[PDB]
């Protein structure tokens, strides 16, 4: 509000809030973001700007309270979106209305480019299929639904050329990446399904689970660089972090945080800092996204962490671990618990970190903006 | 007018060349007395005229170049040019 | 010119012959030496601070001339016989010890020579703590005097008669050794340098006395070395110096107590620096650490200071060439930043050179 | 890393992170210029300007400046509040953004 970190009461559902690369990946500091207005009266994408401390690139004044720089309107709904380009933003809907908007950097405004009223088409037109998670990469944008419905769009043309509508069990919420011909989907119980680019008929291809602890998986995200790196956060913690994309059943088991994790975000600039939110009002910051071998920032959690340089050994006889294969002990480290906020907020929905600023939308219709001080 | 992005890598030779080009264009594109005085002072200093001056005045005339070379004792250059 | 010429070998014979080719020429040279040593650097008149800069410039020129003369002397003494040191000092080595050092040198009424000048510059003042008047005037005079004494004592056939005459005159060794510790100085570097030189010449005198079996001299040296309380100058000699505890260690009886304070060696140790002076050639912190380490590894070559540092202008030229060879097309507003970085690096390497001189003085001590 | 292609965003960001971890500058500038010319070919003026101000280059900056000049001469486009939202070294590298900022400040005053 007027002291310490920024706290605003926008009084609206904080669905999908993501920082745009307009003020990022440049000399300017990140401060401009976008928010979808899902579960409201009118699903509108609003571009806002926060107020950070100091002034390194003509930042906002006061002590906080973000302000809406612009807003766009569309008859479709708002689910989520993945920043494929700085000026292109593709948002899906649960009623089959894909909105591709054109953001002008030289104008700081939004223009309605494409509104696919007949999206998810491949053998005709006028098709309505709900969507749950839409993620983009080079050169395909993949959207998943609830009953296993998959939709694929190209980045070089404005058309849909792949719509697979099968009959799957349970419910799938989220989608990660692997390569140009593999898709890994998580279930709401603890199952992992591996599908190919050319799959016909019912019956999933490969289904795997984790022995021991099986909690409902919730949020799942992919690494912006290596696609085979997956960060998952569910109920009591059950992610299968792996630096590859082979093997049958996942040999990794990282069980921590009994509270339900609703979203786990990555650092877009330097993909080596993960930020995880808790349902009891907690924000954990993990370092070294598995592949990055560096000294860990404090332990915490049932994980193997990473190894660094070792020197100064006694003239006796030491050891250097061993080799074992089991589906119970962890294999890849990732969780680095950092005590930041034990219990301050009654509920927390989503969070997003960029450069040195973290936005956090809570379930009580509020937003918090905090400038990081650690590393 | 900074058409090409200036930098501390390239020396001031091209800068002076573009400056002379702009000055000649602002003054007169037909009068060659300025070029004459410039090349005369350069030869008095002790260095032949640059290659782009050579190309420009060769596309202009030729007999004047031959006469100036014969007067300034550039026998080999004048012989090659007349050949 | 003479110092730049005297750099080969087997050339000093010509000048040795031309120094004594004629008795009249030698007498005229001696008269000129007397006239030049009569007055060359007088206090107040020539050593002023409120008058003009002409006197200061003349004194600096005379000091540089003395530096070059001492350099020529040590360069001629470093080689084998013959040497120009004896010819320039006026006392050769072919004559016996009884006739080498003339007894008339140090009476203030005889032909002025090097010994007369040394007596005139080392007799005025207080020959006790904090040195006499030479340290108050210019410590470089005491520095060059200690250097000359060390160069004369390093030789086997020259250390004997020198200290013999110094002791038979007015006991100059005691007055020279009583200067510790030094207090009237302009820099701790010069202070510890003077302390190290005086300790070196005192140790070489102690070694020569122990080799020649001088019990009284060794006793006096050990007393002056292990003396704690500031004693008083005495003159009772049982054989050739101090031997009892009442004439050399009178400070204890004067203060009616004894401890570990106000001692010469203790004050020297408290004056010398304790921190380590690590000299760094080049250190940058404005770009990437990889490029910084690469530039540091590339700029590694010997010079004149003794370390892997470069010239004050050559390092900046190399840095300019390096930051110029790795560019693109846009380079506006970077020249003032580069100049500021060059100035900061120059100040840094100047401070590191000062630390290197401090470390060299500490290593000498 | 300069011979491998740097066209797709995935491998572009991969090489960018690789050279950033290696702590280099020439490779960073080369990747930025490549992605800037790609954005210019794909008609992305804002992305090209961001890449140019990241690479500290002025060629693409002056190109976008001349594009803005001819756009204003054709129709008159001046509503550019990006400079008022955020600043940096682009106003020193170019002159069109500085002119737009000065015009907006003059209008507000």
């Amino acid at each position: 509000m007027a002291d310490k970190f920024a706290a605003k009461f926008v009084s609206h559902k904080i669905s999908r809030t993501r920082w745009r690369p307009v003020s990022a990946s440049s000399l300017q500091q990140p401060d401009v973001f976008a928010t979808g207005s899902w579960d409201n009266e009118e699903n509108k994408v609003c571009v806002w700007a926060t107020s950070d401390f100091g002034a390194t690139s003509l930042d906002e004044e006061y002590q906080g309270d973000p302000k809406q720089l612009c807003d766009i309107k569309h008859p479709g709904d708002v689910m989520d979106m993945q920043f494929l380009d700085k000026e292109r933003i593709v948002t899906g809907s649960s009623t089959g209305t894909v909105t591709i908007f054109r953001h002008h950097e030289n104008n700081q405004t939004l223009s309605v480019n494409q509104r696919w009223e007949q999206a998810h088409y491949h053998v005709g037109s006028n098709m309505r299929a709900p969507c749950t998670a839409i993620v983009c990469s080079s050169p395909e944008i993949v959207s998943v639904g609830e009953d296993g419905r998959i939709n694929c769009f190209r980045a070089e043309s404005r058309d849909v050329l792949r719509t697979i509508d099968d009959a799957d069990s349970s419910t799938m919420h989220g989608v990660t990446f692997l390569r140009t011909t593999e898709i890994l989907t998580v279930n709401s119980v603890g199952q992992l399904k591996l599908w190919d680019l050319r799959k016909q008929g019912n019956d999933p291809t490969q289904i795997f689970s984790v022995t021991g602890e099986r909690v409902p998986l919730h949020c799942v995200d992919r690494h912006p660089n290596q696609q085979h790196v997956v960060a998952t956060g569910g109920q009591d913690g059950m992610l299968c972090i792996w630096d590859v994309r082979h093997g049958k059943m996942p040999m990794s088991l990282l069980n921590a945080h009994e509270a339900e994790m609703w979203e786990v975000h990555f650092h877009p600039s330097n993909p080596d800092h993960l930020f995880t939110c808790s349902e009891d009002g907690s924000l954990w910051h993990w370092d070294a996204s598995a592949d990055s071998e560096k000294p860990t920032f404090l332990l915490g959690g049932r994980s193997t962490f990473n190894i660094s340089r070792s020197s100064i050994a006694p003239p006796n006889a030491n050891q250097s671990l061993a080799c074992a294969w089991l589906s119970t002990d962890p294999t890849k480290g990732q969780l680095e618990i950092t005590n930041l906020l034990p219990s301050s907020t009654l509920s927390v929905n989503s969070l997003d970190v960029l450069g040195q600023n973290l936005v956090c939308g809570t379930d009580a219709e509020a937003i918090y903006v905090t400038r990081r001080l650690f590393s | 007018l900074a058409t090409v992005i200036t930098t501390k890598e390239s020396s001031a030779t091209d800068e002076a060349w573009r400056l002379m080009i702009s000055y000649l264009d602002k003054y007169e594109s037909k009068n060659t007395l300025y070029h004459h005085c410039i090349i005369n002072k350069l030869l008095s200093h002790g260095v032949p005229l640059p290659n782009w001056l050579i190309n420009r005045y060769k596309a202009m005339d030729a007999a004047e170049l031959l006469r100036l070379y014969l007067k300034y004792d550039l026998l080999e250059e004048a012989a090659e040019l007349v050949l | 010119i003479l110092c730049s010429i005297s750099c080969n070998s087997k050339i000093q014979e010509k000048i040795v012959g031309d120094f004594t080719q004629d008795q009249n020429v030698s007498q005229k040279l001696m008269v000129g030496f007397v006239s030049c040593l009569d007055s060359e650097e007088a206090e107040e008149l020539l050593d002023s601070e409120k008058e003009a800069e002409d006197q200061v410039k003349q004194t600096n020129i005379r000091y540089m001339t003395k530096i070059h003369i001492l350099n020529l002397l040590i360069t001629s003494l470093e080689m084998k016989a013959p040497n120009l040191a004896m010819f320039l000092l006026g006392y050769e080595l072919k004559k016996p010890v009884s006739t080498t050092n003339l007894q008339d040198s140090g009476v203030l009424g005889c032909p002025r020579t090097c010994l007369h000048s040394i007596l005139d510059i080392l007799r005025k003042g207080t020959d006790v703590r904090a040195g006499p008047v030479a340290v108050w005037d210019t410590p470089h005079l005491a520095e060059l005097c200690y250097q000359v004494i060390y160069q004369l004592c390093a030789c086997a056939d020259t250390s004997g008669p020198t200290m013999r005459y110094l002791r038979t005159s007015q006991d100059f060794l005691f007055s020279q050794l009583q200067h510790l510790p030094f207090s009237v100085e302009e820099s701790e570097i010069s202070a510890m340098n003077q302390m190290s030189w005086l300790m070196k010449t005192a140790t070489i005198e102690l070694r020569i006395t122990s080799l020649n079996r001088q019990r009284s001299h060794t006793q006096r040296l050990l007393h002056l070395l292990l003396d704690d309380m500031p004693t008083r100058p005495y003159s009772a000699d049982g054989e050739g110096g101090m031997e009892d505890e009442s004439r050399s260690l009178s400070g204890f009886l004067h203060f009616d107590t004894t401890s570990k304070v106000r001692r010469k060696i203790l004050r020297i140790l408290d004056s010398i620096q304790f921190s380590n002076e690590i000299p760094e050639p080049l250190q940058l912190d404005f770009f990437d650490r990889s490029q910084i380490e690469q530039v540091i590894a590339n700029c590694e070559h010997k010079n004149r200071r003794g370390q892997t540092v470069c010239n004050v202008k050559l390092l900046h030229r190399v840095l300019v060439a390096e930051v110029n060879a790795l560019q693109g097309m846009a380079a506006i507003g970077q020249r003032p930043l580069l100049m500021e970085e060059i100035n900061t690096i120059l100040q840094y390497v100047v401070e590191r050179n000062k630390l290197l001189q401090c470390l060299h003085a500490k290593r000498h001590a | 890393m300069e011979r491998i292609p740097l066209s797709t965003e995935k491998k572009a960001l991969k090489a960018l992170r690789i050279c950033e971890q290696r702590q280099m500058t020439e490779q960073v500038r080369s990747i930025c210029k490549t992605m800037a010319m790609q954005s210019l070919c794909n008609r992305r003026l804002g992305s090209a300007l961001s890449w140019s101000i990241r690479a500290k280059d002025a060629a693409f900056a002056t190109l976008i400046s001349d594009r803005f000049l001819k756009e204003y001469c054709e129709r008159g486009n001046f509503t550019d509040l990006d400079l008022i939202d955020n600043l940096g070294s682009a106003m020193l590298l170019s002159d069109r953004l500085t002119f737009l900022g000065k015009y907006r400040e003059f209008h507000r005053m």
